């Protein structure tokens, strides 16, 4: 079987303002992003999205879908399910929240079917208990019979999906098993069936979590199927490294690394210091307030100190929330230094345009 | 374990 | 994987009082019964059940389920699906009808889990459109995660499942394809996935009907897994009745479904002094609602049976007794004999009552 | 076809 293209949107929500925070969606999304890119999916991955941001991301994703395209959505975070409709909870959801605060997966599926996709895959790594605060009984239009829909639910209806407490960079349960099968050249339904059996051997989750597969897929389609727009591609291209030269002769390298489509690490280092100058330090400051950075967290001697655990003699700064950037990413590189024969302060403003997810101009 |  | 036992309940509803009648459930149920029996399942097959009778049948089915037992339910007939729940519509449902007139499949699953079954399989051969005249929003308790549940739906949510208009003994669409895969020694999920692809090639239903599979089964269980009713399948034995005049009439019985039996009669000895004799059956219990214009036929086909002449002894008269579940008392009927002595001018009439107790599902 |  053939795909016209293969496109995936992955969202991991962790840092909930009003609900229990999670940890493993970060590694779950990061690892699945890498696996899907190995399968030639065009992937956008996003962490910690508000309702507005989730809807925008989904809209961009729907725009890339067209006749014969394979579309895949993976979501790791809080969720619920009322009357067979599944809902994904954004990080800004109030407590309590209801349907109007959340995205209904069935609504997204309907929109995907309208683009005449060749395959629709939903991997929902979230709890599926009822939300007692949601008393709505919405009737969505019956879906067309396109016979090309597959759901892999991390857990069953009315049950919870889990990650492990105090487990460092361990995956959640679903991804722990999914990651080891995803590259198999097999119909997606069979691949998930295997994952369900693997998960059936996980003692931690016996009686609490079991994969559910739902499929009407009537052709032998697989995530490995051969493929037989520019902005979506550019949304994962980092800014080029740059070598800033300051008036005094000091040059500072400025580098970038990607964690997610909305999370970038900037690092600086001194690459040349004139003999004149006995010592110098450079650091980054004055970032757009929209990014909501804390300076006690920036300019750290280690990436993990910024909360960046997937990075690897510089200073590191984590820019999460790039999706909130409405203008160019402009910031200052400050330099302090001294000449043999006594402290000076200079600075240089840098503009790296619209990095990563900002390329989609979701706003 | 921590539920989602 | 091993099964403690393997039990299946098959129901086919056709003769709806207030809704369009169906035809193929007869064939569908008969053929799936034979395939499951080849897989060593205990199978109860029942046609044309009212709400009360369907609930009773399910209750009897549940009695057969115990820890480790594989239980399978197949239903062919009218159905619908509201707010995530599937309902099976009994033949006595009013028009319109609501969830109160119907059986909810999720409620049956819950009861089966309580028996600690090793496998739960639901093959639902029915439409899944919403019932807009059904305003009930019942909340059932969340099901336990037993990781051993497989649904094969003949069609998708919000769609219809079909059989062919005017087509003799043809199967419905789902069974047309399931029948050719059911005996495979493969995990039931894989089996159904194959059936979905086969159906995907059916031009007649492309865009209207596609199989849906839903599974949480996390072990490699199959309908072919080795095992490691009873009073519900008792058939009366063949009997030879002798009349006063010396004529002997053989009365035979054949099971078609758990609630359908065929009776047939033939003359096996006629004294030479008697020039001609005819035997026929009459006066069946009113509960069975037999019409005499439909009884005593020269061929099984004429009684509306699935069985054909090649399935039964030839040159008898055949009568089909359906709705055996409605039998309150014993199955008593009369065998009548007409005859005439050579050299005499008058036809003589005689009769005998026969009581064969409560056969097949009537045994309760 | 005839729907169920
Ligand atoms: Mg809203
Ligand atoms: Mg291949």
């Amino acid at each position: 079987m053939l795909a016209k293209d293969k496109v995936a949107l992955l969202i991991g929500n962790m840092n909930y303002r009003e609900h229990p925070k999670l940890k493993a969606p970060l590694v779950d999304v990061y690892e699945l992003t890498n696996l899907l890119r190995q399968l030639d999916f065009k992937v956008v991955s996003l962490l910690d999205l508000t309702e507005y941001e989730m809807r925008n991301a989904v809209d961009e994703f729907l725009l890339l879908l067209d006749k014969g395209v394979y579309g895949l959505l993976y979501y790791a975070g809080h969720g619920y399910e009322n009357f067979g409709n599944s809902f994904m909870v954004p990080v800004d959801a109030p407590n309590p929240y209801r349907s109007e605060n959340c995205l209904c997966v069935q609504n997204i599926l309907k929109l995907m079917q309208e683009k005449e996709t060749g395959l629709n895959v939903f991997l929902l790594d979230m709890c599926r208990k009822r939300n007692d605060y949601d008393d709505t009984i919405p009737i969505l239009d019956a879906l067309k019979v396109t016979a090309n829909i597959v759901f892999g639910y991390a857990t069953c209806q009315g049950a919870e999906a889990f990650e492990i407490q105090h487990s460092g960079l361990a995956n959640g349960i679903f991804m722990k098993f999914l990651k080891d099968r995803l590259l198999e050249d097999k119909k997606i339904t069979v691949l998930l069936d295997e994952v369900a059996e693997d998960m059936g051997k996980c003692h931690l989750t016996k009686g609490k979590q079991a994969l559910e597969i739902r499929s009407s897929l009537s052709e032998k389609r697989a995530l490995t199927d051969p493929i037989q727009n520019l902005q979506w591609a550019k949304a994962h291209e980092l800014p080029e490294s740059m070598c800033l030269k300051f008036d005094c002769g000091v040059q500072i390298q400025l580098g970038f690394a990607a964690e997610f489509s909305n999370v970038m690490i900037i690092y600086t280092s001194i690459v040349y210091k004139p003999p004149e100058i006995i010592m110098c330090d450079a650091y980054v400051t004055d970032f757009p307030l929209d990014l909501d950075i804390d300076p006690k967290d920036a300019n750290k001697g280690t990436p993990e100190e910024t909360g960046s655990y997937l990075v690897s003699h510089c200073l590191y700064t984590r820019l999460s929330s790039l999706q909130k950037l409405k203008e160019h990413l402009v910031f200052t590189v400050c330099l302090s230094y001294q000449y043999s024969g006594l402290t000076v302060e200079d600075k240089q403003e840098v503009n790296v345009g619209k990095p990563l997810i900002a390329k989609l101009d979701m706003h | 374990v921590r539920p989602r």
